[PDB]
């Protein structure tokens, strides 16, 4: 798909 | 070759079983379980799944829900560009759902209104007023039926009135559950194969 | 202050006209229904506070309005202007299912009626390609509706407006059937404003 | 738009 | 409604015309033009394109080429995770192409060998030895037919021998052109509609 | 699709 | 040092056996071809330096080897073990097109022969489902090949191994036709090692 | 694998 979970970082 | 066809079949069964359990956790407000199940599904995605349009819908839904569950955490970024808060990212996923699920503006509108509202208000609660204003202006509708809400919000950002009824009466829990309600309506209600075989097998046993 | 009083009155007003809209629709006084529908449309921009009861009433009102204009294929209720009124009503029915938390079993027979009407009305108005698209988009996934759609496909293919299925379709019966399903999910209460009017009729 | 009334006209495709 | 169907058609014509011009620029080593055309296509993607599997292939190719063109710039990141150098990112796109274009390992292998080789060597040229080692170990094949190249590289990273023939004889230009060659082979050779109408129209004129 | 151009940042 | 000398000799050796492999294939001495093919396979792991000429020679060698084993549906030349030898040969032909920079026009007739053989051989060996998949995967997009595939589909559907198309298929003619196309893209030069051998034959 | 020889066997599906 593309990502379900996040990447951390905002 | 064949081994990969067979793996594909199992992978889809696994994916559907956990999706089903993820929705159940979400519906039960057990977000901790939801996230852990979400990570299992995230890991399976690198594997061969094949084609079912059933899984793409499945995955678009997980995607939206995942962003909505972390909606109150403005430290999270589900996107290339750090700018996007999770909810803003949810709005984008919703737009993808509209196009892919071939839904009308009227059908997606209610959901969207809720997400945009939530996006603005969470920024306001964290006193991210500037961010709340930008989100409001870019996304918020100006419809005659939403203009009062938009003005109230614009004003709340004005006075930084975190004590305004609009802010105080906002329930993220209710917001989340309504979103699950909507997303859930574009999915079939069937029992995933593995849970079925688990109900049978489990009752072989006794005593 | 006198601005939470407006929200309260706007609700009574909205619920009163809703009651009169149904009465009109149920009496086949569609002209009156439409006039009343327009009053309600103007009221929507005003603060109504939020109440589960008004949110449901206007979903039903939305469905009935598209159904009442169902034969006017020249009416567009959606941004996507190609959508016919009955196609729009199908969508409102789906939002009603979701928002009223209704089971598929409760809604399915009613959805079938609207889908069928959408294709047939298109057929009677000679919009064969449109009928074809609606049929292919809404009736192909349903095994429970097989010989209706293959019958409609052949009807479309041969332009047989004379076919019994087309000739004997009653839009009035359809409308009234839809009202009964929709009403079954609504409170029965007499609107506050009508109660007070009946009273004012006592003395005077 | 929880619109009750039509937004405008559609182009019939009749004949 | 209709206006959006029509926009879709034009958008696809636009997309195909520029894709064609992007390949031509790439083939002519006019990478500056390639990048500018790439940005035009990137902008069109947010718009409605509809369905053609012809555009997905088209887009997967642009994707791979875009990463290959910026391959020598280890400051670029085409990914969520900063870790991935452009070429590593190209490898991932190639894997997507394999799956989606339903290609065999043998068919994709040659291309892949070239990309993995290039990924390692560019890291080595920038003396990103540690990075070169990790890329080598995770991706590099251990096949009996590539083991000597892998050993040479492992050794070059060992001595930091930027003067080794393997490093000095590496031509990124040739690498790029071979990759274009491969990717190009999974596409139809036709003239995009707009260029056709542009050749006609243009010759209405004269003198 | 997903991104053609990069994001800057490595 | 004596290690760039190896690369040079490995090339002569490889080109010599290639020459003898073709000779064998062209004489229908497939047993000899295979034995020689195995010598070349063992040589591949050794340093050959890089030379456009050896890269082309082994693509051709790859194609011929799959074609020579084309009737052995029990042979797997690919990781994806379901791929029959001729299916593998189709892919090698595509890599040859790409790597030799050949036009579609130059390659298309040859690709058609291999696709056809792939389906027919499967048919003669009773692998009907497989024949069906190959036919659907490789012959459906070609309007230029219509009545061959509908004929093959009916043959598959009725299991008609007796059909003239199946009975009169000559795998030998196919093989030799493929060699001629492949050879047309190769140098004609006598390998260095054979030249020296002929010489050593002078004096002695 | 610019493999000239087979990697192994296939499972025929004949009958």
């Amino acid at each position: 798909s593309f990502n379900l979970a996040p990447l951390g970082r905002r | 070759a064949g081994e990969a066809r067979l793996e594909e079949a199992v992978n889809r069964w696994v994916l559907k079983f956990y999706f089903h359990e993820a929705l159940r956790a979400f519906r039960g407000s057990r977000y901790g379980d939801f996230r852990q199940i979400r990570d299992i599904m995230q890991a399976l995605l690198v594997r061969p799944l094949g084609k079912e349009h059933t899984v793409s819908r499945l995955l678009r839904v997980m995607q939206c829900l995942s962003r909505i569950e972390e909606g109150e955490n403005l430290d999270c970024s589900f996107d290339m560009e750090a700018e996007l808060t999770p909810l803003e990212s949810a709005i984008n996923v919703l737009e993808m759902i509209k196009t892919e699920f071939t839904l009308t503006e009227a059908v997606v509108e209610s959901s969207r209104k809720l997400v945009k509202e939530a996006a603005v208000i969470i920024c306001i609660k964290n006193k991210e007023f500037e961010k709340a204003s930008k989100i409001l202006k870019k996304h918020m509708s100006k419809d005659p039926t939403t203009q009062k809400l938009r003005n109230d919000l614009l004003n709340i950002i004005r006075e930084k009135n975190l004590a305004h009824p609009v802010i105080q009466n906002f329930s993220y829990e209710t917001f989340q559950q309504k979103m699950l309600r909507f997303l859930e309506s574009h999915l079939d209600d069937a029992e995933p194969y593995l849970l079925t075989m688990a109900k049978k097998a489990l009752k072989s046993e006794s005593a």
